[PDB]
């Protein structure tokens, strides 16, 4: 995250860290005790499926103080839509082997009804973008958890308040043209929370852009909007051999 | 009517004929204003509990 504020501990609960041999690999959400939604991309170079770890609770990464919850991934599903390298239906669904304990650090971010997602979630200006990504262009990455408040943008306006890969209707373009704030690679995965009437709501995932916080450039998020009946009929399946699924979109 | 302004509902809204029935998450209860969702659960979604505990 590009010029935001350190989310104070426990302030963004369904933030999720995903390791891949101990290493920072992505962010992600925690929709409910056993369901996270990260992007398709953090997974495009996995080789070692049974080293990916989810880590809930989690705030500052130099220390242990009893919050954390990790899990191992037991599925990664992802789109038949999706092509690796690519930009397109950029999201996964993963299912943890053992559900988390909800915690005052722990607690699922609402995955909102489609029509009520576009109707209206669609409409509110700003958003929270979260995770442990780098800190500037070609920067270190962060200890502690940072949020940047970021403004939804009309797919028309971005196009033309821009200076490539296409926006999709499964993208929307959030943030900031100036160069001063955006999230990184490292919050890849990470979520984009909406509020509405006292509640957060689970509106986009961080998935890319051209370089951190580019001068004539916005960060690029997965309009999860269009992904709701693809992800509530696979949380309502069974589980599946193997950890990679690949389910049809629509 | 859900087109306009949610129905006039904190969460969910479905539109019936003419009618208008508005729902909530699982882990809330709608109140009988018919638009308000109450959380039934511990840890309901989308609430940050040391902000809420304050
Ligand atoms: C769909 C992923 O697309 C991409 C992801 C990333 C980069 N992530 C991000 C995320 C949020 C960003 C933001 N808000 N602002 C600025 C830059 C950002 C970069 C990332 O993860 N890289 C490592 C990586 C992992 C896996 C596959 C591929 S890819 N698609 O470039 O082959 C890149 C960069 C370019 C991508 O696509 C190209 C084609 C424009
Ligand atoms: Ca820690």
């Amino acid at each position: 995250i590009v010029g935001g504020k350190v989310c104070p501990k426990g302030e963004c609960p369904w933030q999720v860290l995903l390791l891949v041999n101990g290493a920072q690999l992505c962010g992600g959400t925690l929709i409910n005790t056993i369901w996270v939604v990260s992007a398709a991309h953090c997974f495009d170079k996995i080789k070692n499926w049974r080293n990916l770890i989810a880590v809930l609770g989690e705030h500052d990464l130099s220390e242990h103080d009893g919050d954390e919850q990790s899990r191992r991934v037991a599925q990664v599903i992802i789109p038949s839509t999706y092509v690796p390298g690519t930009t397109n239906h950029d999201i996964a669904l993963l299912r943890l082997h053992q559900p988390v304990v909800l915690t005052d650090h722990v607690v699922p971010l609402c995955l909102p009804e489609r029509t009520f997602s576009e109707r209206t979630l669609a409409f509110v200006r700003f958003s929270l973008v979260s995770g442990w990504g780098q800190l500037l262009d070609r920067g270190a990455t962060a200890l502690e958890l940072m949020v940047l408040n970021v403004p939804r943008l009309m797919t028309q306006d971005c196009l033309q308040q821009s200076r490539s890969p296409n926006i999709t209707e499964y993208m929307f373009c959030a943030g900031y043209s100036d160069g001063s704030k955006d999230s990184c690679k490292g919050d890849s995965g990470g979520p984009h929370a909406t509020h509405y009437r006292g509640t957060w709501y689970l509106t986009g995932i961080v998935s890319w852009g051209q370089g951190c916080a580019t001068v004539g450039h916005f960060g690029v998020y997965t309009r999860v909007s269009q992904y709701i009946e693809w992800l509530q009929k696979l949380m309502r399946s069974e589980p599946r051999p193997g950890v990679l699924l690949r389910a049809p979109f629509p | 009517i859900c087109v306009n302004e949610n129905g006039g509902c904190e969460q969910y809204c479905s539109d019936h004929t003419g009618k208008r029935s508005c729902r909530c998450h699982e882990g809330y209860s709608l109140l009988a204003d018919g638009v308000s969702c109450t959380p039934t659960v511990e840890y309901p979604c989308g609430k940050i509990p040391i902000l809420e505990k304050r």
